[PDB]
C-alpha cells in the first residue's frame, strides 16, 4: 500500500489527535457563542488615524488606544445603512462569531461598543497588508509560497467547519499578512452557522461554487471550491474564471471549463480538479475522508501541518514595517468623518451588539 | 494570452462581495 507500519499509524494519531482538538475547540467556541460579551470602550477612548479600506460592510480605520498607545483596526458600521441594506443580521452575526473563535490565523476582536449613529468592531491591527497587494505586486507566487498560505487555510476551514460555520468570502482582499509572514483572516460578513444545506447567494462573484449560482441547496464544501480558486489565483496571478460583470462569471463558473498555466506542477492541477470539481460526489473536503483527501494530497507531502499551526515555518515572505502605526503596506482611501447624531438611531434594532 | 485576457476584461482590482 501507499504506507508502511510506521508511517500509517504516525496519520492514524495525528487524525486522531485532531479530533481531539476539534472537539475542546468545539466546547470553548459554544460557551462563548450562548453568552456573548459586549459593550468593552468607548470612542473617545480611541485617535483615529486612517482608513485602511471598507470591509463586507462599513469602513476599516486605523486607531489608536489613548491609555495605552496600542494600535488597533476599527469596522465602523452606520446602523442606519446597515438597515436600508437589510444586513442587520449579518452585522450582529459577525460580531458574535469573531468574539466566539479562536485561532491563529483568525483576527481577533478585542473591544467592541456601539453609539447613537454606528457600531464599532476593535480588531487587531495586522500591518503587513492584503495578500491582494502583494500578489498584485509580484504577479504570481511560486508554488512553495502558496502553499504556505494555502495550510493556513485549511486549517482555519477545518477548525471553523467543525463549528457548523461557512465562510463564504474567501478572496486575497479578506486575508492580511501579519508581521511573521502568516495570514489572518479578518472579515465575517457572509459566514453563518449551518446545521447542513442552505441557499444564500453570496459571496464574491469570482470565488462562489457553481451550486451558489445556481438555485440548489449548498454546504460547506463551496468553502473547499473557494480554497480551489484562491489556489488557483495566488499560483497564476490570475484567478480561474473571469469576466467584466458578475452575470458573465457566473456564466463561465457554471460553464465550468478550466485550464490551467503551463508553469503549473501536475500534483497542483490534480489538487486543483480535485477542489474546483463541479460534482459534490466528488470533491475534495466533501468525501468520506473529509479534510484529510486535502492534507493528504500530494501538493502537500511537505506540508508539516503542526509545525504551521504552531508558527513554527519560516515565512515565504516578511512585510516591511517601520515602528507603531505604519500604513505603508495599505492603500490609500477617501477621508470621510465619524458623524454621531443627537439623537439614538435603530436602537431596538441592535440592542444585542 | 490567458493573462492577456485577464487585463482586458477580468476585473483585476479589489473585488466586492455581492
Amino acid at each position: 500500500g501507499h504506507m508502511g507500519n510506521a508511517a500509517a499509524a504516525k496519520k492514524g494519531s495525528e487524525q486522531e489527535s485532531v479530533k481531539e482538538f476539534l472537539a475542546k475547540a468545539k466546547e470553548e467556541f459554544l460557551k462563548k457563542w450562548e453568552s456573548p460579551s459586549q459593550n468593552t470602550a468607548q470612542l473617545d477612548h480611541f485617535d483615529r488615524i486612517k482608513t485602511l479600506g471598507t470591509g463586507s460592510f462599513g469602513r476599516v480605520m486605523l486607531v489608536k488606544h489613548k491609555e495605552t498607545g496600542n494600535h488597533y483596526a476599527m469596522k465602523i458600521l452606520d446602523k442606519q445603512k446597515v438597515v436600508k441594506l437589510k444586513q442587520i443580521e449579518h452585522t450582529l452575526n459577525e460580531k458574535r462569531i469573531l468574539q466566539a473563535v479562536n485561532f491563529p490565523f483568525l483576527v481577533k476582536l478585542e473591544f467592541s461598543f456601539k453609539d447613537n449613529s454606528n457600531l464599532y468592531m476593535v480588531m487587531e491591527y495586522v500591518p503587513g497588508g492584503e495578500m491582494f497587494s502583494h500578489l498584485r505586486r509580484i504577479g504570481r507566487f511560486s508554488e512553495p509560497h502558496a502553499r504556505f498560505y494555502a495550510a493556513q487555510i485549511v486549517l482555519t476551514f477545518e477548525y471553523l467547519h467543525s463549528l457548523d460555520l461557512i465562510y463564504r468570502d474567501l478572496k486575497p482582499e479578506n486575508l492580511l499578512i501579519d508581521q511573521q509572514g502568516y495570514i489572518q483572516v479578518t472579515d465575517f460578513g457572509f459566514a453563518k452557522r449551518v446545521k447542513g444545506r442552505t441557499w444564500t447567494l453570496c459571496g464574491t462573484p469570482e470565488y462562489l461554487a457553481p451550486e451558489i449560482i445556481l438555485s440548489k441547496g449548498y454546504n460547506k464544501a463551496v468553502d473547499w471550491w473557494a480554497l480551489g480558486v484562491l489556489i488557483y489565483e495566488m499560483a497564476a496571478g490570475y484567478p480561474p474564471f473571469f469576466a467584466d460583470q458578475p452575470i458573465q462569471i457566473y456564466e463561465k463558473i457554471v460553464s465550468g471549463k478550466v485550464r490551467f498555466p503551463s508553469h503549473f506542477s501536475s500534483d497542483l492541477k490534480d489538487l486543483l480538479r480535485n477542489l474546483l470539481q463541479v460534482d459534490l460526489t466528488k470533491r475534495f473536503g466533501n468525501l468520506k475522508n473529509g479534510v484529510n483527501d486535502i492534507k493528504n494530497h500530494k501538493w502537500f507531502a511537505t506540508t508539516d501541518w503542526i509545525a504551521i499551526y504552531q508558527r513554527k515555518v519560516e515565512a515565504p515572505f516578511i512585510p516591511k514595517f517601520k515602528g507603531p502605526g505604519d500604513t505603508s503596506n495599505f492603500d490609500d482611501y477617501e477621508e470621510e468623518e465619524i458623524r454621531v447624531s443627537i439623537n439614538e438611531k435603530c436602537g431596538k434594532e441592535f440592542t444585542e451588539f | 494570452t490567458t493573462y492577456a485576457d485577464f487585463i482586458a476584461s477580468g476585473r483585476t482590482g479589489r473585488r466586492n462581495a455581492i
